[PDB]
Protein backbone atom coordinates (compact mmCIF):
# COMPACT_ATOMS: atom_id res chain seq x y z
CA UNK A 1 0.00 0.00 0.00
CA UNK A 2 1.95 2.96 -1.45
CA UNK A 3 -0.37 4.93 -3.91
CA UNK A 4 1.24 6.21 -7.01
CA UNK A 5 -0.83 9.22 -8.53
CA UNK A 6 0.05 10.03 -12.03
CA UNK A 7 -0.99 13.56 -13.79
CA UNK A 8 -1.70 14.43 -16.27
CA UNK A 9 -3.83 11.28 -17.52
CA UNK A 10 -3.76 12.01 -21.04
CA UNK A 11 -1.04 15.14 -22.80
CA UNK A 12 -1.19 16.24 -26.63
CA UNK A 13 1.81 17.99 -27.64
CA UNK A 14 3.46 18.72 -31.27
CA UNK A 15 6.16 17.50 -32.58
CA UNK A 16 8.87 19.22 -30.69
CA UNK A 17 7.79 20.65 -27.85
CA UNK A 18 8.95 19.43 -24.13
CA UNK A 19 6.07 17.58 -22.06
CA UNK A 20 6.60 16.31 -18.36
CA UNK A 21 4.44 13.47 -16.12
CA UNK A 22 4.66 13.99 -12.63
CA UNK A 23 4.20 11.35 -9.99
CA UNK A 24 3.58 11.67 -6.75
CA UNK A 25 4.27 9.10 -3.70
CA UNK A 26 1.87 8.47 -1.03
CA UNK A 27 4.97 8.45 1.93
CA UNK A 28 8.84 8.40 1.31
CA UNK A 29 9.69 6.03 -1.43
CA UNK A 30 13.46 7.43 -1.42
CA UNK A 31 14.74 7.45 -5.17
CA UNK A 32 13.17 4.00 -6.01
CA UNK A 33 10.94 4.98 -9.37
CA UNK A 34 10.93 2.99 -12.69
CA UNK A 35 9.00 4.98 -15.19
CA UNK A 36 7.97 2.31 -18.71
CA UNK A 37 6.61 3.03 -22.06
CA UNK A 38 3.85 0.75 -23.27
CA UNK A 39 3.46 1.19 -26.84
CA UNK A 40 -0.17 -0.34 -28.10
CA UNK A 41 -0.81 -3.71 -27.95
CA UNK A 42 2.72 -4.03 -26.44
CA UNK A 43 4.56 -5.14 -23.36
CA UNK A 44 5.71 -2.28 -21.27
CA UNK A 45 9.87 -1.51 -21.44
CA UNK A 46 11.68 0.56 -18.60
CA UNK A 47 12.92 3.62 -19.53
CA UNK A 48 14.59 4.24 -16.26
CA UNK A 49 15.05 3.20 -12.93
CA UNK A 50 16.57 4.57 -9.64
CA UNK A 51 14.76 8.31 -10.47
CA UNK A 52 16.93 9.08 -13.23
CA UNK A 53 19.17 6.35 -14.59
CA UNK A 54 18.35 5.51 -18.45
CA UNK A 55 18.39 2.38 -19.74
CA UNK A 56 20.25 0.79 -22.40
CA UNK A 57 18.98 2.47 -26.00
CA UNK A 58 16.55 4.92 -24.46
CA UNK A 59 16.95 8.07 -26.37
CA UNK A 60 18.58 10.66 -24.26
CA UNK A 61 15.35 12.91 -25.04
CA UNK A 62 13.83 11.09 -21.89
CA UNK A 63 14.86 12.28 -18.35
CA UNK A 64 14.11 11.98 -14.91
CA UNK A 65 14.21 13.71 -12.05
CA UNK A 66 12.54 13.79 -8.12
CA UNK A 67 13.49 12.23 -4.90
CA UNK A 68 11.42 11.83 -1.75
CA UNK A 69 7.52 11.84 -2.59
CA UNK A 70 7.40 13.66 -6.06
CA UNK A 71 9.02 12.82 -9.23
CA UNK A 72 8.89 14.00 -12.86
CA UNK A 73 9.56 12.55 -16.25
CA UNK A 74 10.45 14.48 -18.99
CA UNK A 75 10.36 14.53 -22.70
CA UNK A 76 12.99 16.76 -24.51
CA UNK A 77 11.77 17.17 -28.26
CA UNK A 78 8.27 14.89 -28.61
CA UNK A 79 8.85 12.71 -31.36
CA UNK A 80 5.85 10.27 -33.15
CA UNK A 81 7.56 7.17 -32.45
CA UNK A 82 6.59 8.38 -28.64
CA UNK A 83 2.94 7.95 -29.02
CA UNK A 84 2.60 6.01 -25.64
CA UNK A 85 1.14 5.21 -22.51
CA UNK A 86 3.56 5.50 -19.42
CA UNK A 87 3.78 4.36 -16.04
CA UNK A 88 5.67 5.21 -13.32
CA UNK A 89 6.41 2.39 -10.64
CA UNK A 90 7.70 2.24 -7.06
CA UNK A 91 9.87 -0.60 -5.38
CA UNK A 92 10.89 1.15 -1.94
CA UNK A 93 8.49 -1.99 -0.52
CA UNK A 94 6.45 -4.59 -1.74
CA UNK A 95 3.76 -5.19 -2.83
CA UNK A 96 5.34 -2.72 -6.35
CA UNK A 97 2.80 -0.60 -7.48
CA UNK A 98 1.90 1.83 -10.54
CA UNK A 99 0.84 5.23 -11.67
CA UNK A 100 -2.15 5.17 -13.23
CA UNK A 101 -0.86 5.90 -16.19
CA UNK A 102 -0.61 8.90 -18.88
CA UNK A 103 -1.66 8.59 -22.49
CA UNK A 104 0.80 10.89 -24.98
CA UNK A 105 -0.80 12.11 -28.10
CA UNK A 106 0.76 14.25 -30.99
CA UNK A 107 -0.82 17.53 -31.63
CA UNK A 108 -1.17 18.04 -35.64
CA UNK A 109 -2.84 20.88 -37.69
CA UNK A 110 -6.62 20.52 -37.80
CA UNK A 111 -8.01 17.86 -40.65
CA UNK A 112 -11.74 17.35 -41.05
CA UNK A 113 -12.83 13.80 -41.47
CA UNK A 114 -14.11 12.72 -44.94
CA UNK A 115 -17.29 11.05 -44.14
CA UNK A 116 -19.16 7.91 -45.44
CA UNK A 117 -22.49 6.32 -44.31
CA UNK A 118 -23.23 2.52 -45.20
CA UNK A 119 -26.68 1.08 -45.41
CA UNK A 120 -27.30 -2.60 -44.03
CA UNK A 121 -26.96 -5.42 -46.99
CA UNK A 122 -29.97 -7.37 -47.57
CA UNK A 123 -28.35 -10.44 -46.27
CA UNK A 124 -27.95 -8.28 -42.73
CA UNK A 125 -31.23 -7.20 -42.83
CA UNK A 126 -32.43 -10.96 -43.49
CA UNK A 127 -30.08 -11.94 -40.67
CA UNK A 128 -32.77 -10.66 -38.19
CA UNK A 129 -30.41 -7.81 -36.59
CA UNK A 130 -28.71 -4.85 -38.48
CA UNK A 131 -26.12 -2.54 -38.06
CA UNK A 132 -25.64 0.74 -39.95
CA UNK A 133 -22.26 2.28 -40.57
CA UNK A 134 -20.86 5.95 -40.20
CA UNK A 135 -17.41 6.11 -41.04
CA UNK A 136 -15.27 9.28 -40.22
CA UNK A 137 -11.55 8.63 -41.72
CA UNK A 138 -8.00 10.56 -41.40
CA UNK A 139 -9.30 13.53 -38.74
CA UNK A 140 -7.84 15.54 -35.90
CA UNK A 141 -8.47 16.68 -33.55
CA UNK A 142 -10.11 13.62 -31.52
CA UNK A 143 -13.09 15.32 -30.70
CA UNK A 144 -15.88 15.04 -32.86
CA UNK A 145 -19.67 14.85 -32.57
CA UNK A 146 -21.50 11.97 -34.73
CA UNK A 147 -25.08 12.07 -33.99
CA UNK A 148 -27.61 9.54 -35.70
CA UNK A 149 -30.89 10.78 -37.44
CA UNK A 150 -33.96 8.83 -38.31
CA UNK A 151 -37.05 10.10 -39.94
CA UNK A 152 -35.45 12.94 -39.16
CA UNK A 153 -35.39 12.73 -35.58
CA UNK A 154 -32.33 12.28 -33.03
CA UNK A 155 -31.48 8.63 -32.24
CA UNK A 156 -30.14 8.29 -29.13
CA UNK A 157 -29.47 5.25 -27.18
CA UNK A 158 -28.58 2.25 -30.00
CA UNK A 159 -25.38 3.19 -31.45
CA UNK A 160 -21.46 2.64 -29.88
CA UNK A 161 -18.21 4.69 -31.30
CA UNK A 162 -15.10 3.01 -31.87
CA UNK A 163 -11.97 4.75 -32.72
CA UNK A 164 -8.29 4.18 -34.17
CA UNK A 165 -5.37 4.67 -32.39
CA UNK A 166 -3.52 7.86 -33.80
CA UNK A 167 -1.88 6.91 -37.01
CA UNK A 168 1.91 6.62 -37.02
CA UNK A 169 2.22 8.28 -40.38
CA UNK A 170 0.18 10.93 -40.65
CA UNK A 171 -1.11 11.05 -36.76
CA UNK A 172 -5.08 11.07 -37.47
CA UNK A 173 -7.67 9.18 -36.08
CA UNK A 174 -10.93 7.26 -37.67
CA UNK A 175 -14.08 6.59 -35.75
CA UNK A 176 -17.09 4.19 -36.25
CA UNK A 177 -20.01 4.95 -34.91
CA UNK A 178 -22.44 1.89 -35.08
CA UNK A 179 -26.23 1.63 -35.11
CA UNK A 180 -27.68 -1.53 -34.25
CA UNK A 181 -30.84 -1.96 -34.63
CA UNK A 182 -33.51 -5.13 -34.86
CA UNK A 183 -34.69 -5.29 -38.20
CA UNK A 184 -38.62 -4.63 -37.48
CA UNK A 185 -37.28 -1.07 -36.51
CA UNK A 186 -35.41 -0.74 -39.03
CA UNK A 187 -37.81 -1.35 -41.86
CA UNK A 188 -40.31 1.12 -39.42
CA UNK A 189 -38.29 3.68 -41.06
CA UNK A 190 -36.86 5.25 -44.17
CA UNK A 191 -34.06 7.61 -43.92
CA UNK A 192 -31.23 7.31 -41.84
CA UNK A 193 -28.49 9.85 -41.67
CA UNK A 194 -25.75 10.53 -39.53
CA UNK A 195 -24.32 14.16 -38.82
CA UNK A 196 -20.89 14.56 -38.12
CA UNK A 197 -19.51 17.95 -36.18
CA UNK A 198 -15.83 18.54 -36.19
CA UNK A 199 -13.40 21.68 -36.01
CA UNK A 200 -12.14 21.27 -39.67
CA UNK A 201 -15.74 21.46 -41.14
CA UNK A 202 -17.77 25.09 -41.52
CA UNK A 203 -21.25 23.25 -40.15
CA UNK A 204 -22.51 19.82 -40.13
CA UNK A 205 -21.72 17.46 -43.00
CA UNK A 206 -24.76 15.34 -43.18
CA UNK A 207 -24.42 11.51 -45.35
CA UNK A 208 -27.45 9.89 -45.41
CA UNK A 209 -29.74 7.29 -47.28
CA UNK A 210 -33.25 6.17 -47.42
CA UNK A 211 -34.16 2.74 -47.26
CA UNK A 212 -35.10 0.26 -50.03
CA UNK A 213 -33.15 2.51 -52.89
CA UNK B 1 14.97 -1.06 -1.47
CA UNK B 2 12.93 -4.14 -3.10
CA UNK B 3 12.74 -5.92 -6.55
CA UNK B 4 14.71 -4.43 -9.03
CA UNK B 5 16.53 -2.40 -6.36
CA UNK B 6 17.24 -5.27 -4.14
CA UNK B 7 20.25 -5.55 -2.10
CA UNK B 8 21.84 -8.96 -0.53
CA UNK C 1 18.51 -15.37 -28.22
CA UNK C 2 17.40 -15.20 -24.64
CA UNK C 3 13.47 -14.73 -24.85
CA UNK C 4 10.42 -15.19 -22.22
CA UNK C 5 7.39 -17.20 -23.77
CA UNK C 6 3.93 -17.60 -21.77
CA UNK C 7 1.64 -20.17 -22.69
CA UNK C 8 -1.80 -21.36 -21.03
CA UNK C 9 -5.27 -21.26 -22.04
CA UNK C 10 -6.77 -18.00 -21.47
CA UNK C 11 -10.38 -18.68 -21.70
CA UNK C 12 -11.90 -19.56 -18.42
CA UNK C 13 -15.69 -19.89 -17.51
CA UNK C 14 -16.38 -18.43 -13.86
CA UNK C 15 -15.13 -20.26 -10.99
CA UNK C 16 -12.12 -22.13 -12.81
CA UNK C 17 -8.56 -22.20 -11.80
CA UNK C 18 -6.43 -19.97 -14.65
CA UNK C 19 -3.21 -21.20 -14.99
CA UNK C 20 0.34 -20.01 -16.99
CA UNK C 21 3.49 -20.58 -17.50
CA UNK C 22 6.62 -18.52 -18.58
CA UNK C 23 9.26 -20.38 -19.93
CA UNK C 24 12.83 -18.80 -20.73
CA UNK C 25 15.18 -20.44 -23.53
CA UNK C 26 18.65 -19.11 -23.95
CA UNK C 27 19.44 -18.71 -20.53
CA UNK C 28 18.50 -20.68 -17.04
CA UNK C 29 15.72 -20.19 -14.89
CA UNK C 30 18.56 -20.21 -11.76
CA UNK C 31 20.96 -17.23 -13.24
CA UNK C 32 20.95 -15.67 -10.18
CA UNK C 33 19.93 -11.85 -9.18
CA UNK C 34 16.72 -11.36 -11.34
CA UNK C 35 13.73 -10.41 -9.88
CA UNK C 36 10.70 -12.41 -11.75
CA UNK C 37 6.90 -10.59 -11.66
CA UNK C 38 3.83 -11.42 -12.76
CA UNK C 39 1.68 -7.98 -13.79
CA UNK C 40 -1.60 -7.78 -15.48
CA UNK C 41 -3.32 -5.28 -17.16
CA UNK C 42 -7.18 -5.13 -17.86
CA UNK C 43 -7.98 -3.77 -21.51
CA UNK C 44 -7.96 0.19 -21.27
CA UNK C 45 -6.75 0.59 -17.85
CA UNK C 46 -3.68 0.53 -16.06
CA UNK C 47 -1.15 -2.13 -14.62
CA UNK C 48 -1.73 -4.32 -11.37
CA UNK C 49 1.79 -6.29 -10.08
CA UNK C 50 0.36 -9.46 -9.15
CA UNK C 51 3.53 -10.90 -7.26
CA UNK C 52 7.47 -12.27 -8.23
CA UNK C 53 10.32 -13.50 -6.17
CA UNK C 54 14.35 -13.27 -6.56
CA UNK C 55 15.84 -16.12 -8.25
CA UNK C 56 18.31 -16.27 -6.25
CA UNK C 57 15.82 -17.61 -3.01
CA UNK C 58 13.12 -19.28 -2.65
CA UNK C 59 10.65 -16.81 -1.36
CA UNK C 60 7.63 -15.38 -3.28
CA UNK C 61 5.84 -12.06 -3.05
CA UNK C 62 2.20 -11.62 -3.35
CA UNK C 63 0.18 -9.02 -3.70
CA UNK C 64 -2.41 -8.54 -0.89
CA UNK C 65 -5.38 -7.94 -2.78
CA UNK C 66 -4.90 -10.87 -4.88
CA UNK C 67 -2.74 -13.38 -2.04
CA UNK C 68 -5.88 -15.33 -0.99
CA UNK C 69 -6.47 -16.71 -5.09
CA UNK C 70 -2.95 -17.20 -6.42
CA UNK C 71 -0.06 -19.34 -5.95
CA UNK C 72 3.39 -18.44 -7.72
CA UNK C 73 6.02 -21.07 -8.52
CA UNK C 74 8.86 -22.31 -10.39
CA UNK C 75 10.62 -25.45 -12.05
CA UNK C 76 14.11 -25.45 -12.55
CA UNK C 77 13.83 -28.49 -14.24
CA UNK C 78 11.73 -27.01 -17.28
CA UNK C 79 12.90 -23.76 -17.09
CA UNK C 80 9.24 -22.32 -16.16
CA UNK C 81 7.66 -19.37 -13.75
CA UNK C 82 4.81 -20.15 -12.96
CA UNK C 83 0.91 -18.29 -12.00
CA UNK C 84 -2.37 -20.34 -11.08
CA UNK C 85 -5.21 -18.43 -10.39
CA UNK C 86 -8.16 -20.16 -8.20
CA UNK C 87 -12.21 -19.29 -8.66
CA UNK C 88 -11.67 -16.46 -11.65
CA UNK C 89 -14.72 -14.11 -11.94
CA UNK C 90 -15.17 -10.96 -14.33
CA UNK C 91 -12.69 -9.13 -12.80
CA UNK C 92 -9.76 -11.18 -13.85
CA UNK C 93 -10.31 -10.60 -17.63
CA UNK C 94 -7.10 -9.02 -18.18
CA UNK C 95 -3.51 -9.57 -20.65
CA UNK C 96 -1.20 -11.14 -18.18
CA UNK C 97 2.79 -10.55 -18.32
CA UNK C 98 5.38 -12.56 -16.67
CA UNK C 99 8.79 -10.21 -16.49
CA UNK C 100 12.38 -11.02 -15.57
CA UNK C 101 14.63 -7.77 -14.55
CA UNK C 102 17.87 -7.43 -13.07
CA UNK C 103 18.25 -6.78 -9.65
CA UNK C 104 20.66 -3.78 -10.45
CA UNK C 105 23.33 -3.99 -7.34
CA UNK C 106 24.59 -7.15 -8.50
CA UNK C 107 24.10 -7.84 -12.07
CA UNK C 108 24.57 -4.30 -14.08
CA UNK C 109 24.73 -6.50 -18.04
CA UNK C 110 21.97 -8.97 -17.65
CA UNK C 111 18.69 -8.60 -19.78
CA UNK C 112 15.50 -6.98 -18.90
CA UNK C 113 12.80 -9.54 -20.83
CA UNK C 114 8.98 -9.49 -21.01
CA UNK C 115 6.56 -12.34 -22.24
CA UNK C 116 4.18 -11.47 -25.41
CA UNK C 117 1.72 -10.97 -22.80
CA UNK C 118 -1.42 -13.74 -22.48
CA UNK C 119 -4.87 -12.18 -22.99
CA UNK C 120 -7.29 -14.09 -20.35
CA UNK C 121 -11.26 -14.02 -20.63
CA UNK C 122 -13.42 -15.16 -18.20
CA UNK C 123 -16.71 -15.55 -19.33
CA UNK C 124 -19.94 -18.06 -20.03
CA UNK C 125 -19.55 -17.80 -23.84
CA UNK C 126 -18.52 -20.15 -26.00
CA UNK C 127 -15.98 -20.25 -29.08
CA UNK C 128 -18.03 -18.72 -31.83
CA UNK C 129 -16.71 -18.00 -35.44
CA UNK C 130 -18.35 -14.63 -36.54
CA UNK C 131 -20.40 -13.73 -38.97
CA UNK C 132 -19.41 -11.37 -41.80
CA UNK C 133 -21.17 -8.70 -44.14
CA UNK C 134 -19.86 -6.78 -46.60
CA UNK C 135 -20.54 -3.04 -46.27
CA UNK C 136 -20.64 -1.90 -50.03
CA UNK C 137 -18.98 1.30 -51.44
CA UNK C 138 -21.77 4.42 -52.47
CA UNK C 139 -22.08 5.89 -55.68
CA UNK C 140 -19.03 7.68 -57.19
CA UNK C 141 -19.55 11.30 -56.36
CA UNK C 142 -16.78 12.87 -59.18
CA UNK C 143 -14.21 11.47 -61.29
CA UNK C 144 -11.38 11.49 -58.28
CA UNK C 145 -13.41 10.80 -55.25
CA UNK C 146 -12.18 8.11 -52.75
CA UNK C 147 -14.79 5.45 -52.18
CA UNK C 148 -15.04 3.71 -48.69
CA UNK C 149 -15.58 -0.14 -48.40
CA UNK C 150 -15.42 -2.22 -45.41
CA UNK C 151 -16.40 -5.83 -43.59
CA UNK C 152 -18.81 -5.78 -40.69
CA UNK C 153 -17.06 -8.88 -38.55
CA UNK C 154 -19.78 -9.76 -35.56
CA UNK C 155 -21.15 -12.00 -33.14
CA UNK C 156 -17.82 -14.26 -32.38
CA UNK C 157 -15.86 -15.23 -29.25
CA UNK C 158 -13.24 -14.91 -27.69
CA UNK C 159 -11.10 -12.00 -28.99
CA UNK C 160 -9.08 -11.35 -31.67
CA UNK C 161 -9.56 -11.41 -35.17
CA UNK C 162 -7.53 -10.29 -38.14
CA UNK C 163 -8.80 -8.50 -40.74
CA UNK C 164 -6.91 -8.58 -43.96
CA UNK C 165 -7.35 -7.20 -47.24
CA UNK C 166 -6.97 -8.97 -50.68
CA UNK C 167 -5.00 -11.76 -48.86
CA UNK C 168 -2.65 -8.90 -47.41
CA UNK C 169 -1.52 -7.48 -50.55
CA UNK C 170 -3.57 -3.83 -49.83
CA UNK C 171 -2.66 -2.04 -46.23
CA UNK C 172 -2.59 1.59 -47.32
CA UNK C 173 -5.82 3.09 -45.85
CA UNK C 174 -6.80 -0.07 -44.04
CA UNK C 175 -8.37 0.43 -40.49
CA UNK C 176 -9.47 -1.87 -38.35
CA UNK C 177 -11.48 -1.10 -35.32
CA UNK C 178 -11.22 -2.61 -31.76
CA UNK C 179 -14.19 -4.98 -30.65
CA UNK C 180 -16.39 -3.91 -28.93
CA UNK C 181 -17.93 -6.52 -26.30
CA UNK C 182 -21.43 -6.54 -26.60
CA UNK C 183 -24.43 -7.31 -24.10
CA UNK C 184 -24.76 -10.76 -25.68
CA UNK C 185 -20.94 -11.80 -24.68
CA UNK C 186 -20.00 -11.69 -27.94
CA UNK C 187 -17.51 -9.37 -29.82
CA UNK C 188 -18.13 -7.19 -32.99
CA UNK C 189 -16.03 -4.57 -35.16
CA UNK C 190 -15.66 -3.46 -38.75
CA UNK C 191 -13.12 -3.47 -40.97
CA UNK C 192 -12.67 -0.24 -43.52
CA UNK C 193 -10.52 0.70 -46.54
CA UNK C 194 -10.48 3.74 -48.88
CA UNK C 195 -9.49 3.81 -52.52
CA UNK C 196 -9.59 5.64 -55.43
CA UNK C 197 -13.27 5.30 -56.65
CA UNK C 198 -11.97 4.82 -60.34
CA UNK C 199 -10.60 1.66 -59.57
CA UNK C 200 -14.39 0.03 -57.93
CA UNK C 201 -14.60 -1.35 -61.99
CA UNK C 202 -11.34 -2.63 -62.50
CA UNK C 203 -10.24 -3.89 -59.17
CA UNK C 204 -11.78 -6.53 -56.55
CA UNK C 205 -11.75 -6.37 -52.80
CA UNK C 206 -11.87 -8.99 -50.67
CA UNK C 207 -11.87 -8.96 -46.84
CA UNK C 208 -9.96 -11.95 -45.25
CA UNK C 209 -11.10 -12.74 -41.61
CA UNK C 210 -9.31 -15.18 -39.44
CA UNK C 211 -10.66 -16.15 -36.32
CA UNK C 212 -7.71 -18.50 -34.83
CA UNK C 213 -9.60 -19.37 -31.49
CA UNK C 214 -12.29 -21.38 -33.58
CA UNK C 215 -10.09 -22.26 -36.82
CA UNK C 216 -12.21 -20.20 -39.06
CA UNK C 217 -11.77 -18.07 -41.94
CA UNK C 218 -14.17 -15.92 -44.36
CA UNK C 219 -13.54 -14.15 -47.06
CA UNK C 220 -15.73 -11.90 -48.16
CA UNK C 221 -15.72 -10.32 -51.55
CA UNK C 222 -17.32 -6.26 -51.44
CA UNK C 223 -19.00 -5.16 -54.73
CA UNK C 224 -21.22 -1.97 -55.26
CA UNK C 225 -25.07 -2.76 -54.98
CA UNK C 226 -26.41 -3.73 -58.57
CA UNK C 227 -29.79 -1.95 -58.28
CA1 LIG D 1 -7.36 6.30 -44.27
Amino acid sequence: DIQMTQSPSSLSASVGDRVTITCRASQDIKNSLSWYQQKLGKAPRRLMHHSSTLETGVPSRFSGSGYGTEFTLSINSLQPEDIAAYYCQQYEDFPLTFGGGTQVEIKRTVAAPSVFIFPPSEDQVKSGTVSVVCLLNNFYPREASVKWKVDGALKTGNSQESVTEQDSKDNTYSLSSTLTLSSTEYQSHKVYACEVTHQGLSSPVTKSFNRGE
Amino acid sequence: AVGIGAVF
Amino acid sequence: EVQLVESGPGVMKPSETLSLICAVSGDTISSPYYFWSWVRQPRGKGLEWIGGLYSNTMDVYYNPSLQSRVTISRDTSKNHFSLKVTSVTDTDTAVYYCARERVVAHNYYGLDLWGQGVAVTVSSASTKGPSVFPLAPSSRSTSESTAALGCLVKDYFPEPVTVSWNSGSLTSGVHTFPAVLQSSGLYSLSSVVTVPSSSLGTQTYVCNVNHKPSNTKVDKRVEIKTC
